[PDB]
RNA sequence: GGCCCCAUGGUGUAAUGGUUAGCACUCUGGACUUUGAAUCCAGCGAUCCGAGUUCAAAUCUCGGUGGGACCUCCA
């Protein structure tokens, strides 16, 4: 199984606003994003820090002055530079931009509460404030205007409808609290008004809908007797399943549910009651996963709740599959990418056994591959931890690479590490290979450590929940991480060095002892195991070597055989370095199916690799994975044979099945392990 | 005399599945013994009547073997064998069973048996050798030295299996042999020597189980007959003493299961050495083996085999004393015999033998003239039983003349509606009622002797003409239950008709009455809570009863009829709860008594209750019925209580209780007319364990002579018939001495 | 008649093919029937049948081989034997007081003589009536049909069939065990160890039987009383995934009880078979494909078996007033035959699909399905699109030598894992990875925590299933052209043995073994402690 | 002994040199772990036997084998 990773965040704060955020959406061909104030649109730019347009619906008799008015929402529209917007006053504006033409094109006497429209923009739908809904065509001629309305209520449900399209635009989902019952009710009718179906009577429904966007299951949420579980209805209105929260029982809120750009990872969206009398509250923006039906629980972010942080919207990109948007209270703009791995140990031959370590939340579901071929649900060991995880990293020394590093929400860098005697300390528990009888000669991890880190004077932090990523063991003492400053793109690399010399003390001190300054984002980092040697990708792709061991902390740009410098055409997602017989090369991979030795692209169809002890693994595209030696082998030779035109034989070549995954390696078994999309292992020579 | 006798007439039965439980001893009128379900049969095939029962077996019969004479006379001992793991040695003397002992000692059911009177020149009286292989994975070796029986060896084959045994003695010697195949494709020979049998050779033969053994001494030489499962039958030679394969005769295609050797005989003095062979197998057909005149090589001879359906082939045969006769055991449960046609010998003429159910025999209706019996067990079949005349002679014999249903469910119950009608509670939802083809009749006519005008109003047959031509046809079909039938009992008038089903509720509790012209329903009464196990009308026709598994009863007495074209109504008159009923468990039997005015009952709690007081007729406006004497305790669950349909002059009531442990005994009652209710039964007749079942009775019917209202032609007016409708596969039929007045 | 010429020529036709053997030429078939059949005057082609009855004993053994009617009957590895028990009523009418509504015929519909579920005239209905529901009639009888055809009979495995075989007092039930294992074996038995006892020991081996039931019948005693019987193998209708539609069917149970039935199963050593039952009354197509990818995807319902089914509209049913009066319009043969397209491309590739259409003829339908050959244009529908299916009735060797021409060259072992529902297993087989041919398979499990067999607590891994594909080699033969006596097995059994002490960290490794296979086990070091053969690995 | 006609899958007849053969009964195979005989879909199978005319003949000349028809000698 696989895990997230952050690897860019982009953060602009204090948009020169006139009144306060109310809404915002995006413009994605432009990659700039529309603001709908108290006052009037604002168009910015995050990647350069300006606000181009500004208009003033105030100005224009449209948004009253006297300090009040809700925008519904601003929607931009396709193949256009205009965007719609709407007023809760009852109005429908088609604001143009540049020109500042505001043509009145739709008025109702009733209040407008929200606009949805649909993936592609042909036909919108509006609610009324009379409890009516109208269906609008693109042009604004009106279509068709139809009644919503055809164990008690949730007590901080404000009564405010939400409306749900499927991915394809044939069928939608209307979620309304019924006067009759006084209960959440959803109604699913077609396209052109046809009742579909009626939702089944649930007691404690909650507010939130998110129809998936290939189309199974409409997301809510449900507070059940002593829990709060998300529940998963049907097209037919039935539920069908569903999960629960690690949370106690009417301590926390739901806000809404929001989906991925390909019905991927699901983002939940929490607030704390104010219950007690001080209760200070939290923010939490979840992000979960499914696999063998089995929900995992993968990101947890938390911004602070009240003051200048309130956090207004979230919006997922439609477009980039991995994007999410925060929009704040206070003029603040927050924008987190994300790309999925795994996280496996490679070291001596000899003595590596290679593992998997698999998040879960609070629990971290290792495996060793090179005793137990264990199925992803179940786990050899299990390490428990009191808050989330967020980061996972294997130590790279050659001769330990066994020892884990696993870093939670709150900042608390635990070393687990493996000993002679287990030493019976609770935090680890047997998987599936423990049990009556059932026993196998193993030897698990023992906790050492509870590093705590500290930071440069006592400021707040940030607003952002994350301040470090992309953590790297590279030595037992010495660890890397990588921020990014906001006003320049100067970006900064910490040595979180062990103040603590040895076990004097359980919550030891990680204390910042260097912070070097290289210009550009950086989006990936990466280091050798033997020579141990430190690659970094800037943002445009470019490799830098970096010298941890200089005392200048000197970086230079990577020279390749001609002693020249080193670009990836695109930007590089997955890396690692080989020993390809006298040279070292920074082996890359892109979304896009591209192999990218040095800077020469060598294949166009691939979906994993792997590369171990000389031996580098390949699964193309053809369904045919592929293996390659490097004890002797040159690049021409490298080149030549995965020049694709060469014919394929049966030493090399070996068929697998459809959208074969490589989890790892196992040497000296010649043994490789492969998961496919549903979920279950393969082990092949 | 003044204490009147009981006495068996007819036994019917058939062999159980079991292979090998056949043999012939072998001597002049020699006689036949089989296995019917628990217990031993002897018959003689020509008297055409069954010679007697040998009980003192508990479970099923397996494997039984004579012990010939070495003179020629008719045997004396009967090795027998069975699956409670007991070996029972008999000893027989004019038709009475005179000795028998129970060996024991093996842990697991019996198959095979064989013994021989040892020849040892110490004046060993009446020295045996019995041999017993079991499914204990072992063998044991008896000795009946005289009134003394003692284990003397015992031999276990690893986790295998013994299949065949046979014993003899080495040429020139007295030496004991032992022939024992088994499961692994081979036969062993063990010799005694010393003071124990030891291990001698392993032969090597067929590929497949060994079903049979048997030696033969042919002057100097012995010859092993090895019969096998795989189609291949070995002939093997021993001189003087090892041993040589000879002919592999073949051209069976299935299973071969019976050989045997045609034993000597004594013609004239002169004793006779017939040198054949015969066997069975499951391909339906019989090969008589027989060697060249000139040549030494075995040949076929005939080919004498069964046509019928589609059954299967056969589980043993046996040859006859010289040559005579030839009788095989079928599959299914039937015996099928050909004697040699004098003109010629290859040629063979069928006879007549004894048949039965081959399970438990679950009702009986005797002929309301009283000429035939008809009988319907689990074995899906409805046999008739009918008598014939041997020309000019003595001691007729009753036998199966047909076969009205093959049906294939499992039927349950019976009832006649008149002369030639037929009425069977299968296990359907489904009453089927039959009627009679005019061969039936006329063939009863042929048999019988009686005119066919007076039987219509102005060879019996063989397993041909009864398996295959012989079906009553169906006329009609009854709907309306919802469940299986379980009771069905109709009434004297061959008017109203009532039926019963198995229930678990009060609705599905409820009996349903029909008319016989016109087949509606008449009524349905609802009482009760369960299965009406046992009903019957009144002889006067005016009332009914069911006692049930409930505990309790109904006494539906009939109502006055105003237009006499409506059908007659019922009311309940009478009832009993918890409270008043005096048994104390399930009840399973009922009778009148041709009194119209008292009536038994019989329970599980082996008490018989005789509550009746049904009287006043006329004036019946109240209820006063309730116990009436006192309850006897027969000791064991009555199932079946029956009186006799005749009066006495002592007021005499003379009942026919039956048991579960076959122990038919006759009570006779009377109401003491006072306050001291003791000594009203009394006893009259137990019946021994030559003249009762094994298992369970389930319905001791009389013979209600209706034709003879008056004695017109008499022996001397003193005996009764009924029957004994038997779980054991009997379908015996009893005579009983009255009285003299 | 020239039909008696007829059989001459059958004395000629057998007069060649043993004359040329006797100077060893192959002969051809066909055209030596078209010549010496036009010289005798004959005007119909002699059938494969009649030429394969009258042959001399030596000549029948050397002209089986190249004189075999339907050489698929032994393609698979076994010899199926199909036999019914007494019509009866389903253990659900009395609470409910209507059986399932789709149910066709039965002990109280309008086909007179009908099983449950078995109307009147599939082939195995006319066989056993005849037998009047008698078990030891119809074996012999299917038996001697198989040998007629000219098979071997030398593996033989029972299928009971019919309604549900838990409803049925104790006594008809060992009745029917007992004379089933005789039958096979020739013993006349009194109870039901006895009977295995003496078959254990038998020439002719049994390899077990399978039966149908409900998960309602399914508990800790059912599956004793299964195991005492030597079964080893269970069905389950378990007609849709969605608890809606069991219920408004009638069905009287509930899925969590399928689900609970499945663990148990599992658990104990069994192999499940689902009944699926594609366009239920209230469905549909996309809910049907989710559906299925729930059922393939959910590890509580992966099974090892599938059998899909259609749904068909009898008459007397309680679907044919709904088809009546307007409602549960049917499916069209495109967009079904583009349906079972889909569902077989989702097959996961280790699941063995046995029948994919009803046996049902074509009058007694009154709507849903056309073409009794659905899996051919499935097929066919898949090469069209480019979809594959990749289950293992279509990629065994038997199959695969009859259709295309293909076999064998590069043989290597490949492993899968999984979960199940709520056990771990493993999947080893011999195969040939470059053209998608299997020989034999293995399956492998941990018992969970929730055994109810006192065997296998204490630290035992499971073996549920060993099965190596070909032709049908009798005992102890040798053949050095087919596959079922080669050495696959030890093979198996040595990384089986290695697995289960290395990775499962067990102490016992534990075998289903059937009753004739038993004696086979005893050469690897086994022994016998119950139903089961247990061995020390420590 | 001439005389006039005919020969096609195992069986019944189709088809006038672009040559280069379709239909029916029958047989075999797959759906099928519910079936040799049922359903559906695929398949195996022929222009008696020679010289030839025409670039080319199940299609035309001549043959000699088999069958049918008129007058047959014959015994
Ligand atoms: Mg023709
Ligand atoms: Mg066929």
């Amino acid at each position: 199984m696989r895990n997230l990773k952050l690897f860019r965040t982009l953060e602009f704060r204090d948009i020169q606003g006139p009144g306060n955020p109310q809404c915002f959406s995006l413009r994605t061909e432009q990659g700039t994003v529309l603001i709908g104030s108290e006052h009037g649109l604002i168009e910015v730019d995050p990647v350069s820090r300006e606000v181009k347009n500004e208009v003033s619906l105030v100005a224009e008799g449209f948004l009253p002055e006297d300090g009040s008015g809700r925008i519904v929402g601003v929607q931009d529209l396709l193949d256009q530079e205009s965007v719609c917007v709407a007023t809760a006053s009852g109005d429908v504006i088609l604001c143009s931009l540049s020109t500042q033409q505001l043509e009145c094109v739709g008025s109702v006497a009733s209040g407008i509460s929200v606009m949805s429209w649909s993936p592609d923009q042909e036909l919108v739908l509006l609610a009324t404030g009379q409890q009516t809904l109208i269906m609008m065509t693109k042009d604004f001629e009106p279509i068709l205007e139809q009644q919503i309305h055809q164990e008690s209520a949730l007590p901080w449900d404000d009564h405010r409808p939400q409306v749900t399209w499927r991915g394809d635009g044939q069928f939608f989902a209307v979620s309304v609290v019924c006067p009759e019952t006084g209960a959440r009710k959803v109604r699913v009718w077609n396209r052109e008004f046809a009742l579909q179906s009626t939702s089944e009577p649930v007691a404690g429904l909650g507010p939130a809908l998110a129809w998936k966007p290939s189309g199974s299951l409409i997301a809510s949420t449900q507070d059940k007797p002593n829990q709060q579980d998300i529940v998963f209805f049907e097209k037919n209105g039935l539920l069908h399943g569903h999960f629960t929260l690690p949370f106690l029982k009417d301590e926390v809120k739901v806000n809404d549910l929001l989906w991925n750009a390909d019905s991927s990872v699901l983002a939940v969206w929490l607030e704390d009651l104010q219950r007690e009398e001080s209760s200070i509250p939290k923010t939490c923006v979840q992000l979960w996963t499914v696999g063998n039906y089995h929900w995992y629980l993968k990101q947890s972010l938390s911004f602070s709740t009240c003051g200048k942080s309130k956090i207004v919207s979230l919006m997922w990109d439609p477009v980039t599959p991995y994007r999410l948007h925060v929009l704040c209270q206070g003029w603040h703009y927050l924008a987190y990418d994300w790309h999925w791995t795994t996280d496996r140990s490679v070291g001596d031959n000899s003595s590596d056994l290679s593992n998997v370590a698999v998040i879960d939340g609070n629990r971290v579901l290792v495996t060793v591959f090179r005793q137990t071929v264990v199925p992803p649900p179940m786990c050899t060991y299990q390490l428990l931890f009191p808050h989330p995880v967020n980061q996972v990293t294997f130590l790279a020394h050659p001769q330990k690479s066994n020892d884990l590093a696993v870093l939670d929400a709150s900042n608390q860098i635990s070393v687990y590490k493996c000993g002679d005697c287990p030493s019976a300390d609770p935090t680890v528990k047997l998987g599936a290979v423990g049990g009556s009888g059932f026993k196998v000669c193993l030897r698990t991890p023992h906790l050492e450590k509870r590093y705590k880190i500290q930071f440069e004077n006592n400021e707040d932090q940030d607003v952002n929940p994350l301040k470090l990523g992309l953590l790297t063991w590279i030595e037992e003492d010495v660890f890397l991480a990588v921020s990014h400053s906001e006003f320049s793109p100067r970006s900064v690399i910490h040595h979180l060095t062990a103040a603590s010399s040895e076990m004097d003390e359980e919550h030891g001190q990680l204390n910042v002892s260097s912070s070097a300054a290289v210009d550009g984002v950086i989006i990936s980092l990466c280091c050798n195991s033997k020579t141990k040697s430190v690659v970094l990708q800037l943002a445009d792709g470019q490799i830098f070597k970096y010298l941890w061991e200089s005392p200048s902390l000197a970086i230079k740009p990577w020279k390749n055989s001609g002693g020249f410098p080193v670009r990836f055409p695109y930007p590089c997602t997955q890396t690692e370095l080989a020993m390809i017989g006298e040279e070292e090369c920074v082996l890359g991979l892109t979304d896009r199916c591209r192999f990218f030795i040095n800077d020469i692209e060598v294949a166009s169809n691939i979906t994993s690799f792997a590369v171990y002890d000389e031996f580098l693994l390949l699964t193309t595209h053809s369904h045919t994975c592929q293996c390659f030696c490097l004890r002797d082998a040159s690049f021409k030779t490298l080149q030549a044979g995965l020049s694709s035109n060469h014919v394929s034989h049966g030493e090399v070549l070996r068929k697998v099945e459809r959208g074969s995954r490589i989890v790892t390696v196992v040497p000296q078994d010649t043994k490789l392990v492969l998961q496919m999309p549903r979920g279950n292992l393969e082990v092949v020579h | 005399m003044v204490a009147p006798v009981l006495e068996t007439s007819h036994v019917f039965c058939c062999p159980n599945r079991v292979r090998g439980v056949l043999n012939w001893s072998s001597g002049p009128r020699g006689l036949l013994a089989f296995g019917t379900s628990c217990s031993v049969v002897l018959y003689d095939p020509l008297k055409r009547v069954v010679v007697t029962n040998l009980n003192g077996h508990t479970a099923r019969v397996n494997c039984i073997q004579w012990i010939c004479k070495q003179d020629g006379s008719p045997s004396t001992e009967l090795v027998s064998g069975g699956s409670d793991n007991q070996v029972i040695h008999w000893e027989i003397e004019d038709n009475q069973l005179l000795k028998a002992v129970h060996l024991q000692g093996h842990e697991g059911p019996v198959y095979a048996v064989h013994a021989v009177y040892q020849r040892r020149t110490s004046d060993p009286a009446l020295c045996t050798l019995i041999v017993s292989a079991a499914a204990d994975s072992a063998v044991r070796l008896w000795s009946k030295k005289g009134p003394e029986v003692m284990c003397l060896q015992t031999l276990n084959f690893g986790n295998g299996f013994a299949l065949a045994l046979c014993l003899s003695f080495l040429p020139n010697t007295d030496v004991p042999i032992l022939a024992c195949g088994n499961d692994d494709c081979r036969i062993h020979i063990f010799a005694q020597q010393n003071d124990q049998f030891q291990k001698v050779l392993s032969l090597c033969g067929h590929e497949d189980w060994i079903r049979g053994v048997e030696w033969a001494a042919f002057g100097r030489d012995l010859f092993l007959a090895s019969c096998s499962q795989d189609c291949l039958i070995r002939i093997w030679k021993l001189y003087i003493f090892a041993v040589t394969l000879e002919t592999v005769l073949a051209g069976h295609e299935n299973w071969v299961n019976a050989v045997h050797w045609q034993p000597v005989f004594y013609k004239d003095g002169v004793l006779q050495q017939p040198v054949r062979l015969l066997s069975a197998s499951m391909d339906k057909t019989m090969i008589l083996w027989a060697p060249d005149e000139e040549s030494g090589v075995w040949l076929e001879q005939v080919r004498v085999g069964e046509v019928g359906g589609n059954t299967l082939g056969f589980y043993d045969c046996q040859f006859n004393e010289d040559g005579s006769m030839i009788i095989a055991h079928a599959f299914h449960g039937a015996l099928h015999l050909w004697k040699q046609n004098t003109v010629n010998p290859r040629e063979w003429t069928p006879e007549i033998v004894i048949s039965g159910h081959f399970d438990g025999v679950q009702d009986l209706v005797w002929d309301p003239e009283g000429e035939f019996i008809i009988t319907v067990g689990t074995d899906q079949t409805t046999r008739l039983f009918a008598p014939w005349k041997r020309k000019d002679q003595s001691q007729v014999t009753w036998h199966e003349i047909a076969r009205p249903q093959i049906h294939g469910y499992d039927l349950k119950c019976l009832a006649m509606i008149n002369r030639f009608q037929f009425v069977s509670g299968a296990d359907e939802k489904v009453l089927r009622v039959f009627s009679a083809p005019r061969n039936f009749v006329e063939n009863f006519c042929a048999i019988t002797g009686q005119s066919l005008n007076h039987v219509l109003c102005n060879e019996p047959p063989t397993e041909d003409h009864l398996l295959q031509n012989t079906l009553w046809p169906e006329v009609q079909k009854l709907y309306g239950h919802g469940y299986e039938i379980f009771c069905v009992t109709c009434n004297s008038s061959k008017t109203l008709l009532a039926s019963a089903c198995k229930a678990a509720k009060k609705e599905h509790a409820a009996i349903i009455l029909w008319n016989t012209t016109s087949w509606k329903q008449v009524q349905n009464l609802v009482f009760h809570s369960l299965t009406v196990t046992q009903m019957a009308f009144s002889p006067n026709e005016k009332f009914l009863l069911a006692v049930s598994r409930d505990r309790t009863w109904s006494l539906w007495k009939k109502q006055d009829t105003i237009s006499p074209e409506f059908e007659p109504v019922f009311s309940l008159f009478a009832f009993t709860n918890k409270i008043t009923s005096v048994h104390s468990r399930i009840i399973w039997s009922c009778d009148w008594s041709p009194d119209s005015k008292y009536f038994f009952t019989g329970s599980r709690d082996k008490k018989v209750v005789v509550w009746g007081e049904c009287d006043s007729t006329d004036d019946c406006i109240e209820h006063n019925i309730g116990p009436c004497s006192s309850v006897l305790d027969v000791g064991g669950a009555v199932t079946a209580v029956s009186v006799c349909p005749v009066l006495h002059p002592s007021q005499r009531y003379v009942v026919a209780v039956g048991l579960e442990c076959g122990k038919i005994c006759l009570y006779t009652w009377k109401k003491t007319d006072q306050v001291p209710e003791i000594n009203d039964w009394t006893h009259c007749v137990e019946t021994s364990q030559s003249q009762s079942h094994t298992l369970a009775i389930r319905k001791l019917c009389w013979k209600n002579c209706s034709g003879k209202t008056e004695q017109k032609e008499a022996e001397g007016a003193e005996w009764l018939h009924f029957a004994s409708c038997g779980e054991d596969h009997t379908v015996k039929i009893h005579r009983v001495n009255k009285c003299a007045l | 008649s020239p039909a008696e010429l007829m059989m001459l020529t059958i004395g000629d036709v057998i007069k060649q093919l043993i004359e040329a053997h006797e100077q060893g030429k192959d002969i051809d078939l066909n055209k030596v029937k078209t010549k010496t059949a036009a010289k005798y005057g004959l005007s119909a082609q002699p059938r494969l049948v009649d030429i394969i009855a009258a042959v001399p004993p030596q000549y029948r053994k050397v002209l089986m081989p190249k004189l075999k009617a339907k050489p698929i009957r032994t393609a698979s590895g076994i010899a199926v034997v199909a036999v019914m028990c007494k019509p009866h009523r389903c253990p659900h009418i009395s609470f409910t007081g209507n059986i399932c509504v789709y149910c066709p015929g039965g002990p109280d519909s309008d086909f007179e003589y009908s099983t449950q579920s078995y109307t009147g005239y599939e082939p195995t209905s006319m066989r056993a009536i005849r037998a009047r529901y008698d078990p030891f009639l119809q074996t012999r009888h299917r038996i001697e049909q198989l040998k007629q055809l000219g098979h071997s009979v030398d593996k033989v495995e029972f299928i009971v069939m019919g309604g549900t075989f838990m409803a049925l007092p104790e006594e008809y039930r060992d009745y029917f065990i007992r004379n089933l294992h005789d039958a096979l074996s020739g013993h006349t038995s009194n109870n039901i160890y006895e009977a295995v006892k003496y078959s254990e020991r038998s020439l002719t081996k049994c390899i077990g039987i399978t039966i149908e039931t409900r998960p309602d019948y399914c508990m800790k005693r059912h599956l004793s009383d299964m195991l005492t019987y030597g079964c080893t193998r269970l069905e389950i209708g378990v007609q849709s995934v969605y608890e809606d539609v069991a219920r408004d069917t009638n069905r009287g149970h509930t899925v969590k009880a399928v689900c609970e039935s499945f663990h148990l199963a599992k658990d104990s050593g069994f192999k499940v078979v689902a009944h699926m039952m594609p366009d239920l009354p209230n469905v549909g197509l996309e809910r049907d494909i989710e559906q299925f990818t729930e059922f393939f995807e959910n590890p509580a319902f992966r099974p090892d078996g599938l059998k899909l089914y259609p749904t068909l509209v009898i008459r007397g049913t309680g679907l044919y007033e709904l088809w009546k009066s307007g409602r549960y319009k049917s499916y069209s043969p495109s967009d079904l035959v583009e349906l079972v397209a889909r569902i077989l491309a989702l097959v996961p590739p280790w699941t063995r699909v046995y029948r994919v259409q009803r046996d049902i003829p074509m009058p007694l339908v009154s709507s849903g399905v056309e073409h009794g050959n659905l899996r051919e244009l499935a097929l066919a529908r898949m090469k069209d699109l480019g979809i594959q299916c990749r289950d293992v009735r279509t990629r065994e060797v038997g199959i695969q030598e009859i259709h295309h021409k293909v076999r064998p060259y590069q043989v290597e072992l490949v492993r899968r894992d999984y979960v199940a529902n709520g056990g771990w297993e493993t999947f080893l087989s011999y195969e040939d990875p470059d053209q998608d041919i299997l020989i034999g398979l293995l399956r492998l499990r941990k018992c969970s925590e929730e055994t109810f067999r006192f065997e296998l607590g204490g630290g035992v891994s499971i073996v549920r299933e060993l099965h190596v594909y070909g032709s049908v080699v009798p005992v102890s033969s040798r053949d050095p052209t087919k596959f079922q006596h080669q050495g696959f097995g030890m093979l198996l059994m040595e990384e089986a043995e290695r697995i289960a002490r290395e990775e499962h960290g067990s102490g016992k490794i534990a075998v289903i073994s059937g009753v004739g296979t038993r004696n086979y086990y005893r050469k690897i070091g086994y022994r016998l402690q119950g139903p089961y053969m247990v061995k020390m690995l420590k």
